[PDB]
């Protein structure tokens, strides 16, 4: 992936006031609820039969934390996210069998979250380098694939 | 398929849109040109760049013809069909662009809307939006 | 959206298949599963080896699925509606396997019929099969 | 991507037996044919308005030559894909912009002309395969993506 520095500023700066706690909860939380599907991974976390109950399910909000910790790993390694994401991708390619469609979905789902948060400072340039980012990290998760 | 709450959903979001709608439009436009640069070959006509009195324009027509399948939820293969057949029979437009723009539109509402992008809701303009989509497409020959 | 012409290759082209129907149906079962490992871990119950009378049976109630879709193409979201529900609800299949299963009963019917599967009819298949598949993945939830 | 030796012979053994100045231009029409969005990229071939014309089009038959002769070269190259396509995926993704999934699509199409011009003889290991095979193609044509 290629990020000029100035993306690189951007990213980081509106980063820099993301709330890490619930951030990560809230994108898996709408992943689950927008694609349906995806449910059949978190049969474990219980009650998820309606919006409310899967934004407001506790291990929804708990895993979510893990997830977006992910990211902000590929965001301060932003030149080598291959070996950043090497034992996610073992364990989402060859253990979980997750279609890595998926990945780009759920980093779909964050810039949406995003743009949320952020409104107006959510610029077009800003959710362009975003864009790059969510596509480097998508695209390394599934090297186990390639 | 949408369900009615789908229906009250989009309808509710959409019309706090108002005045806003040929604006909004034309942002999600640039947002798709920036984060998505195939999607500019389809416009060598336009100058895409910001402020562009172009895509301003453009993005009013795009706006109206997403008011007239929220108006026509239940009726969309038919009042759309005349922009049906002008995406891909005479555009060409490869399937894989209405997913990146049907996106850029989600991201300019949550940019804009906040109070009304709820879970419930976004899964609603999703599902809304890949109908559309699913119609503008649905005559390849 | 089928057109006339697609419904009646359709129907031409699957009445080729006659008393192979489960045959061809537990053959394309086969080829996914050997083509796309993915899928096999939805059936972690059924032995997936060559000869499995497991896989040779669910063939027939797939291959029966699409004679159904087949026989009422006008009516399908009704014709398979319980099984969209199975498939979404329950089997929470992950809808880009259903252009994998897809595209094997086409390479299936391209290896058994190739005096029936020109280059039309494959273009009418494809968009039945691809119909079918958007009805089974029309019920999440 | 990884081929058995038993997968390689049953490959090449196929592939012996192709006819290298047909299949490729019934792969590329039907690809026209079938997914229709694509014949975009062909403007400058004239008719393409029915299957027929698709056809029976010289320019769809000798384009389809070339294309063909480029899947010969990875099978000679299973080892090394990505290098044997970097100018096409420079020219494909960074000149002409053609979504990759284009490239899967044009992948299970020679699939299904091979189904359809061996019949039995290409049994469910052959194709498993060839899958494998396009597979890499279409991930090494999309690196400039990646
Ligand atoms: C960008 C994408 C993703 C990121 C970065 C990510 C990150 C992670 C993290 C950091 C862990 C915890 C690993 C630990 O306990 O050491 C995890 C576990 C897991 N993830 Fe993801 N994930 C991603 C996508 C997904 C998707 C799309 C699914 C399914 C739809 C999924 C399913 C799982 C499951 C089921 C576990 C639990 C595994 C276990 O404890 O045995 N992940 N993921
Ligand atoms: C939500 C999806 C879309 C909607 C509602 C839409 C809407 C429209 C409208 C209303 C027109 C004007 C029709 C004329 O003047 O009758 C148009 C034109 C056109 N659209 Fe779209 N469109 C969509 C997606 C796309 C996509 C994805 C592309 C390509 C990336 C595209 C490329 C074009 C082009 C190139 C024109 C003609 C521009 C003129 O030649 O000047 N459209 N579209
Ligand atoms: C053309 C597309 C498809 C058709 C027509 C179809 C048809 C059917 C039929 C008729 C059943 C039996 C329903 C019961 O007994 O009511 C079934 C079951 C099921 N299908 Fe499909 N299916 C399709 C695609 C898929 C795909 C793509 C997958 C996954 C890769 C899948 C996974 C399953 C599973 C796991 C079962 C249940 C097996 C049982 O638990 O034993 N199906 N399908
Ligand atoms: C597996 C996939 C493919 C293979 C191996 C392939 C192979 C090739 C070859 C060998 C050439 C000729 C290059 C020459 O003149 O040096 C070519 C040219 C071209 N290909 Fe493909 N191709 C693939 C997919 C596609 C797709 C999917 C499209 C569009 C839908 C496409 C569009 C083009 C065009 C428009 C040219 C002509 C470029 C020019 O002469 O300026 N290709 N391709």
């Amino acid at each position: 992936v290629h990020l000029t520095p100035e993306e690189k500023s951007a990213v980081t700066a509106l980063w820099g006031k993301v709330n890490v706690d619930e951030v990560g909860g809230e994108a898996l939380g709408r992943l689950l609820v927008v694609y349906p599907w995806t449910q059949r991974f978190f049969e474990s976390f219980g009650d998820l039969s309606t919006p409310d109950a899967v934004m407001g399910n506790p291990k929804v909000k708990a895993h979510g934390k893990k997830v977006l910790g992910a990211f902000s790993d590929g965001l301060a390694h932003l030149d080598n996210l291959k070996g950043t994401f090497a034992t996610l991708s073992e364990l989402h390619c060859d253990k979980l069998h997750v279609d890595p469609e998926n990945f780009r979905l759920l980093g779909n789902v964050l810039v949406c979250v995003l743009a949320h948060h952020f409104g107006k400072e959510f610029t077009p340039p800003v959710q362009a380098a975003y864009q790059k980012v969510v596509a480097g990290v998508a695209n390394a998760l599934a090297h186990k694939y390639h | 398929v949408l369900s009615p709450a789908d229906k009250t959903n989009v309808k509710a979001a959409w019309g706090k849109v108002g005045a806003h709608a040929g604006e909004y439009g034309a942002e999600a436009l640039e947002r798709m040109f920036l984060s998505f640069p195939t999607t500019k070959t389809y416009f060598p006509h336009f100058d895409l760049s910001h402020g562009s009195a172009q895509v301003k324009g453009h993005g009013k027509k795009v706006a109206d013809a997403l008011t007239n399948a929220v108006a026509h939820v239940d009726d969309m293969p038919n009042a759309l069909s005349a922009l049906s057949d002008l995406h891909a029979h005479k555009l060409r437009v490869d399937p894989v662009n209405f997913k990146l723009l049907s996106h850029c539109l989600l991201v300019t509402l949550a940019a804009h809307l906040p109070a009304e992008f709820t879970p419930a809701v976004h899964a609603s303009l999703d599902k809304f939006l890949a109908s559309v989509s699913t119609v503008l497409t649905s005559k390849y020959r």
